[PDB]
């Protein structure tokens, strides 16, 4: 029954008597339930040290992962160019699921096209998927540029990319000159980040490989930036404005900041900014090339070093103090430009908040995933606060990337208590989570189960979770937030020491029980 | 009006096309006509897609996994092969259910093999071995595992079904192989089809022997009802008040019990006849149980389906299903009352998946909304024989429509309201036009039964009337 | 007893069993407190529309105030120039506690002195003890300028400021030509935002009035921007970048951004930033002033109209979509600039966001306070939103504010169900949000406690609180946030939107109770 | 250290000053001598501030209200005049409590008459007996009002006594008129003085021919610990273990009626002797009621204070001392083996009120640190005589110190740790010295007793040698 005046969606209409009713009977006759003793008595188990051993001796079986595929990150790298279209060789399931998961990270339209291949190219391949998806997508979104990745269906089958493009310019599907970059994407190895270097690697190669003869290093007076994988629009804005105001030349590669902040004014932009096909021919002509990722940038570090003959600093993620001091000396020892007052400016602010919070957050232990080199700057960033990172998850480091993590947090007394996992899933971390308990968790969206179950035990073992990360669904407009910086050093912080004081203010709530701690003054 | 404006705008969309696409893209855009029953002979569906057209249909992966078996609560679902099919379709889907999650159920839970280069040249079927045995270890009391495959497992040569025999002989448990691959099929129908037939294989026949459930002769199946934001659970009560007994509910909030079961119930209420048609179909022929379907959507649609199936009963049925409506005719006499006066005049256009475009038709008027463009992205032709009746006359009609052909059609007939995935809603969100997701309900709901209705009028109303579709054009522009 | 690996601050160390068993002893034995029973029937007529009934009688009482005095707002507006000491002629204590409210709100240093006048000044005068505190003022911080306000004791003893500094000039303590700006502010009448009123007025006038025989209007082609009373440094940054993007020639009055947000380096700076003399005297010859604030700027609006003959424009706060386009196309007209595209392509993205969380947004009921200008810039906000303001309460508010704010409601369909009260206090609010209860309460921290009690009600009674205002004493760092323009409506939108997100998380995380609309993607 | 740099440096301070300033401040500054038992000869308190200085010092009304009266929390306290005073005052200080707020308990709520111009021209008599009857309708289970006056009370011709008797003839309740007017006396402690002066006046002596109290031989009433923090229960556990029972504790957590049974206690343990040696004394004089002072700060000057506490009783409660320290001899123990190694060597400077300055000197200690300096706001000269035996050879005293006068001396001195309070804690923050906050504990606590002086230990550690103190310098300068 609704109310006219108050009308109820699925929350709480489910919660009246009726329907209260319905389900219990439906339970009782049809459903064959296990007794809620037992489920309780599961639940206990699963909440168990020993569970845990049985859990970490997994060898097949992944419950609750924390990464992509592939051809994900290849299309996040090729929406970051000038009037690109990402075009995935192969099936079309995989290019919906990419546009659903952006849509729902970004809350804005993402723009991809397949081949649409099916068992007709199984059996015979999809050179002719590939000739008349190319003819068709340039005749309807006439794109300046077609960057194309692959999905598992074409790598099992082993398609040849470079064969199939130079097919169809050959018989004139397209035409020659028309710049059709390609990168082979198999989702069975490493992750999305790793898509999103292959695509990077791509399309560098086709722009500056056979036209390396007139190239001088440092003719341009700029400095290449590579971003990575960054779902962050924030980040790319601070880096921006921070080259800005050092007054340093730069060239940002893979720029999609433009494309997933359009407006909406009444009209659609399906193209919006990105790197321009003239900053890729010219970026040999650098001073320098400047990675901000990377431990997920191998690939781009070897052709910009082998080709480009750059000689990449060996530079951290600029996250929190000490890295972007880092980042910003190398930066001003490349270019020869000073560092403004106001960026010093910023610094000291930043340090400030930091001495205002401290008391808040010493001591506080911390779960924390995600991605390589947002780990290690998280963990860095909060190893400077007086934080304690006990659990760290990566479920697509590597052996390298968990020793740099242990180098980092041994330099530090505050990670005694801290250790790496690679190769683990959620699952790993509900577990480790209830056996040893931390005060918060860091990571994307899918963390908020765990703290359901976390909930299910008790409030006294309620781990609140902080999104941080990606993808993140169940919050509006966080993307727009920034982790680069002492910008993004401020808004970690900020969110931190305020969910602190939330999590505070929510247990010293009960009335002559616990709020005699409820103080107006913190 | 104007279905000669209507073809006129369908040539010139299509004139962009090259001489193939064009040819192809001219028989799934149509010009309704009521008086047609044989959409055969005016539009042309299930047929493969257009290569880089930017289509929105998914893969049979999703139409097994994420539609059918992944509502399923009390079984584990196992997304053989890379990890990103089952990440992005995890929880993407609000199929409403009851249940401890990670102790006895599991749907937004996201089980994988997580398949590697080793595992593709090996082969992954020790390794399938070896994760049902740790599933049984570390979960206990799951009553059945599903195994889903996805492309590289039908594309190296992997034998899921002798591996699924010999661990359910070892274990004494139901644990089906269904081959869901992506590249089988155009779409997502093929995926409806092929865990229908794993179904009837493997879960459906489990009690032909056992006899010792208690049957009435007011029993009752749902069927193709996957309980999005709770519309299974809307449907059922008002099912129960009318005095009959639901048995089975497929596959929203549904258990392999419910499924078993199923073969032992008087009538089958078919919901989704595009997704279930098989099964009950096979249903109909091996056991004699009549189906017919139902639709909830409007407080019309609901009395002349809760009308209809009280008439195959006897008459105490007929009189509870009188009670249930004169108990129910003030509610939505007063969400009518209340908002058509904001709603009356406005014009519709819908593209979703494969049942709903035809049956929200009913409920956008009962608002006094009229429906001028509808379109379907994997239905069959019986589908648009069944549309082709509900529709006014030189309506649009769109099959597997691409995103300029959708983009321009709205640019041109300009509607008040589009009905459209998520793939959809920011554009027309900026183009200034409303938008609702036909297909999560914008995470909202229920919307069928009286108690949808009210929701749905509520939601239509806080959409079609928000002030922030006034501001788009700055004022100095 | 304490554990040395888990220490236990006041919560939870004094819910032990033997501090518990302390309490109840000490409670039994000698507070001789009431009965349970009768504390709660207490409350629960407390919570009734009887108890509303008798509290909106009240004539004499005053419960939980929601506004300052006067010479608050004068330290605050004389902070806003450059090397500018708050003198406050008085008592020693209102200057301890202002300096406390502000280092509180802040987390900055505050600077501001007294004469400290005693018993003996309140039948001799504070005239030897202006003398003293001039002269010891300037001698040792070295002020280029010292702003003088009053307290209520000053102003009941009836001080001439004008004839105590005059002889304070005349007799050596003091340069003659050492600038001294006075301003009686009456603790009695208003509140703060009238005492910085009444200091910028005053400085105008010391800086203006005897000068203008060779001003002429648009001589320096500026436009002189007046804020009022603002605690949000977001709000001055802001106002400036939107001024400089248009190109716009302009000039701040009391600007304390600067001296509010001091870096940490290792030193301490005393004074950063802040109008200029030079752009106080050169004011009058701007091409006009903007108040944005008018609604406490009323004094400084008739000596800005009568004296300095500049058509102050009628503009509302540029708060929302619809007043910042207002003023942006006011400056326009003033300027003569065009309004440029950046600025265009922000406002669509505002659009944009609002188009994204209206859904979330629509139908929502708040209750809400904070001072006129605020409060009626977010309640056009919220009817721009879709949202249903229902409680909104000023306690320095007048009658003409309340007939504005009611026309501005009654243009809006959401505004149905409003009702606006001045004069009075937060019990009051708390009765209303009690009786019709709110969906959310947007204020300052002051609040909190009314949270507390409506959780005391029950858990389906609870209001939760959104900190919006001044003073935020519980949380850190949020007097860098933006209220004003389109980042400030971001900003604004997003903190709704989480905040409802938030709330239906929390309502949704039973497991097998409510977990069903524990949705992942939101 | 080395006096005659003390000196030296004391001489450059006060070269910037004006020749009365300079001469009035000369007499407020010294380097400390223990042998010197009367601070007479080298400090001088207690004295009006220069003008135009920025001292700390408060108001009468805040020592009145904000720390005698206001942790009561069983009355009603009400604000006589403008909107300012309580609006400040309130919840600023951490006077723990247990009750039900606006029922039983309004120690966090602000009542004020909320001064008009028309009040100031024509009085507030008659709005104090409308705000009387309206506190009495609103809040009917408070046990009691108090009216605390500000400056324009004092100032125009209003008699609040007059009002108070006539209001509480009429209501059966008592209502005590407190004239701290902040422009009165120099500091807070002329309102600690008028406070206890109300205290003795009107409420002290009700029970005086009530005899139906039963009395033990072990009845102790703590006097001057406001529960900062927790800090009286912190301490009065302990008296329970020892086999004393606490009445009353003035005045953090407590109520009308344990003030009113204080003249039935067999000792008073006071510990801020600054704020309630008036009423302490009054009592000694009337009932016969023996007082001592007591120190909980830190493991020696408590195993001390219940040592002498213990010997003023039989031998059973010192027995039940001896097992209270040996039962927590064990676990101070451990935190002085964790952390002093973290704290040893360091130099702290402190400026507090009127009692903290050389109360908290003997817990630095109990970790290996030195205070070098120390300075009172509004002590007494008792209290610096206390404080020259207390403190060490060449180290400073200030009394009354100003912003320029501490910044120069901490720029000279270079402490490793300041505590201080909320107006000079962020100075020093942006000085790269580490801070903590001596009045609130900096939200911490509590720190009496053996339980806090853990978390004072940890406290400090966090302050001291946290990371962030090192970053202050950017690594390009
Ligand atoms: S199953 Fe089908 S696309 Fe029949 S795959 Fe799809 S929950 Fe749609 S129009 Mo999403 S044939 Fe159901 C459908 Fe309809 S997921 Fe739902 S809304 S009634
Ligand atoms: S059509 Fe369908 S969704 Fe596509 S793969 Fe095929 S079953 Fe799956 Fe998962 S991992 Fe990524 S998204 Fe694909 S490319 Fe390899
Ligand atoms: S020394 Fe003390 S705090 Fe000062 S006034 Fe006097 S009693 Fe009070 Fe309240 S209202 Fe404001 S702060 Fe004052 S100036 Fe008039
Ligand atoms: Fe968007
Ligand atoms: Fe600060």
């Amino acid at each position: 029954s609704q109310q006219v005046d108050k009308i109820k969606a699925s929350y709480p209409l489910f919660l009246d008597q009726d329907y209260k009713d319905m389900l219990a009977k439906k339970r009782d006759g049809f459903e064959e339930k296990y007794p809620q003793d037992k489920i309780d008595e599961v639940f206990q188990w699963t909440t168990t040290k020993e569970y845990q051993e049985l859990n970490f001796q997994r060898e097949a079986l992944t419950v609750n992962p924390a990464k992509a595929c592939q051809p994900l990150g290849a299309v996040l790298c090729a929406l970051g160019f000038e009037k690109t279209m990402p075009y995935v060789h192969g099936s079309q399931g995989c290019v919906a699921y990419f546009r659903s998961y952006f849509n729902r990270h970004f809350r804005e339209p993402v723009s991809c096209v397949s081949d649409s291949m099916t068992e007709d190219a199984a059996v015979f391949g999809g050179q002719q998927n590939m000739k008349d998806g190319l003819q068709n997508c340039k005749a309807t979104y006439k794109p300046d540029m077609i960057a194309v990745s692959t999905t598992c269906m074409a790598e099992v089958i082993g398609d040849d990319l470079n064969a199939f493009i130079n097919n169809s310019k050959k018989e004139g599907f397209i035409p020659d000159e028309f710049p059709v970059p390609f990168a082979h994407t198999p989702s069975f190895v490493g992750s999305h980040v790793t898509g999103w270097d292959n695509m990077f690697e791509g399309i560098a190669r086709y722009f500056t490989l056979k036209s390396m003869d007139d190239k001088v290093v440092g003719s341009n007076k700029k400095i290449n930036i590579v971003p990575g994988f960054e779902t962050y629009l924030g980040n790319f804005r601070v880096i921006k404005r921070m080259l800005s105001e050092m007054g340093v030349g730069y060239s940002l590669l893979s720029d999609p900041e433009e494309v997933l902040d359009t407006p909406a004014d009444g009209q659609f932009r399906m193209y919006a900014g990105g790197t321009t096909q003239e900053e890729m021919k010219d970026a040999p002509n650098a001073l320098n090339t400047v990675l901000l990722q990377p431990w997920h940038l191998e690939k781009t570090k070897k052709f910009v070093e082998g080709t480009w003959k750059h000689e990449v600093p060996k530079l951290n993620i600029p996250m929190g103090l000490d890295w972007t001091d880092e980042f910003l000396m190398k930066v001003s020892e490349i270019s020869g430009q000073p560092i403004p007052a106001s960026l010093t400016k910023e610094r000291g602010r930043l340090v400030d908040m930091m001495t205002d919070s401290h008391t808040w957050l010493h001591g506080k232990r911390f779960a924390l995933w995600g991605d390589p080199d947002f780990v290690m700057g998280l963990v860095k960033f909060l190893l400077e606060l007086g934080c304690e990172p006990v659990h760290i998850l990566c479920h697509n480091g590597n052996k390298r990337w968990k020793k740099a993590v242990d180098a980092i947090l041994a330099a530090s007394p505050y990670g005694k208590n801290a250790t790496v996992y690679i190769g683990k899933d959620l699952w790993h971390l509900r577990s480790l989570v209830f056996t040893d308990k931390p005060d918060f968790m860091i990571g994307n969206s899918y963390g908020k189960f765990i703290q359901r179950d976390t909930l299910h035990k008790g409030k006294e073992f309620e781990v609140p979770l902080i999104r941080i990360g990606f993808p993140i669904f169940d919050r509006h407009h966080l993307h727009r937030s920034t982790t680069l910086g002492y910008e993004g050093a401020m808004q970690i912080l900020t969110t931190l020491v305020n969910s602190i004081l939330e999590r505070l203010d929510e247990e010293t709530r009960g009335m002559q029980a616990t709020d005699y701690n409820h103080d107006l003054v913190r | 009006m104007s279905r000669e404006e209507v073809e006129s705008l369908i040539q010139e969309v299509l004139e962009v096309y090259p001489e193939k696409a064009r040819k192809d893209r001219n028989k799934h855009l149509a010009v309704n006509d009521p008086a047609v029953t044989q959409s055969k002979k005016c539009i042309i569906s299930n047929k493969k897609s257009q290569p880089g057209l930017m289509t929105i249909r998914g893969c049979a992966y999703a139409g097994s996994k994420g539609v059918v078996w992944g509502p399923i609560k009390d079984m584990i679902h196992i997304s053989h092969g890379p990890v990103g099919c089952g990440q992005y379709s995890r929880a993407g889907r609000r199929n409403y259910y009851i249940g401890t999650t990670g102790v006895n159920a599991f749907v937004t839970m996201n089980f994988t093999s997580d398949f590697q280069e080793k595992d593709i040249v090996f082969g992954g079927d020790k390794k399938l071995a070896k994760l049902i045995d740790e599933v049984e270890t570390l979960f206990p009391l799951n009553k059945g595992i599903s195994v889903q495959s996805e492309c590289p497992i039908g594309l190296i040569g992997d034998d899921i079904e002798s591996v699924s025999k010999v661990k359910g002989a070892e274990l004494s448990k139901t644990i089906v192989p269904v081959r869901c691959e992506g590249f089988r099929g155009v779409s997502q129908s093929l995926g409806h089809h092929i865990a229908n037939d794993a179904v009837r294989d493997w879960v459906l026949g489990k009690r032909d022997e056992d006899t010792t459930f208690a049957s009435t002769p007011y029993d009752v199946a749902i069927i193709g009802d996957y309980n999005i934001g709770g519309d299974a659970w809307s449907s059922r009560i008002l099912l129960e008040e009318m005095g009959l007994r639901c048995v089975a509910q497929w596959s929203g909030d549904g258990s392999i019990s419910e499924i078993e079961l199923t073969p032992k119930v008087k009538l089958n209420l078919v919901h989704c006849y595009r997704s279930m048609n098989y099964i009950s179909r096979h249903m109909e022929e091996k056991y004699g149980i009549p189906w017919m379907e139902y639709n909830f959507f409007g407080p019309t649609k609901t009395i002349e389906s809760l009308r209809a199936i009280a008439a195959k009963f006897d008459e105490s049925i007929q009189k509870k299903c009188e009670e249930v409506i004169a108990k129910y005719k003030p509610e939505w006499e007063a969400v009518v009352a209340k908002y058509r006066p904001r709603l009356e005049g406005k014009r519709v256009m819908l593209y979703i998946g494969g049942l709903r475009p035809r049956h929200v038709i009913g409920a956008y008027e009962d608002l006094g909304m009229e429906v001028v463009g509808t379109g379907y992205e994997f239905a069959h032709n019986d589908d648009y024989d069944r549309t082709m009746k509900e529709m006014g006359d030189s309506t649009l009609l769109y099959d597997d429509v691409t995103g300029y052909e959708f983009e321009e059609f709205v640019k041109r007939i300009k509607p008040d309201l589009i009905g459209s995935g998520i793939k959809e809603k920011f554009i027309f969100q900026k183009m200034g036009i409303p938008f609702r997701e036909m297909h999560s309900w914008d995470y909202s709901g229920p919307y069928h039964g009286f108690d949808g209705f009210a929701i749905f009028a509520r939601d239509m109303d806080m959409t079609l009337n928000n002030p922030c579709w006034k501001k788009l054009q700055a004022p100095w522009e």
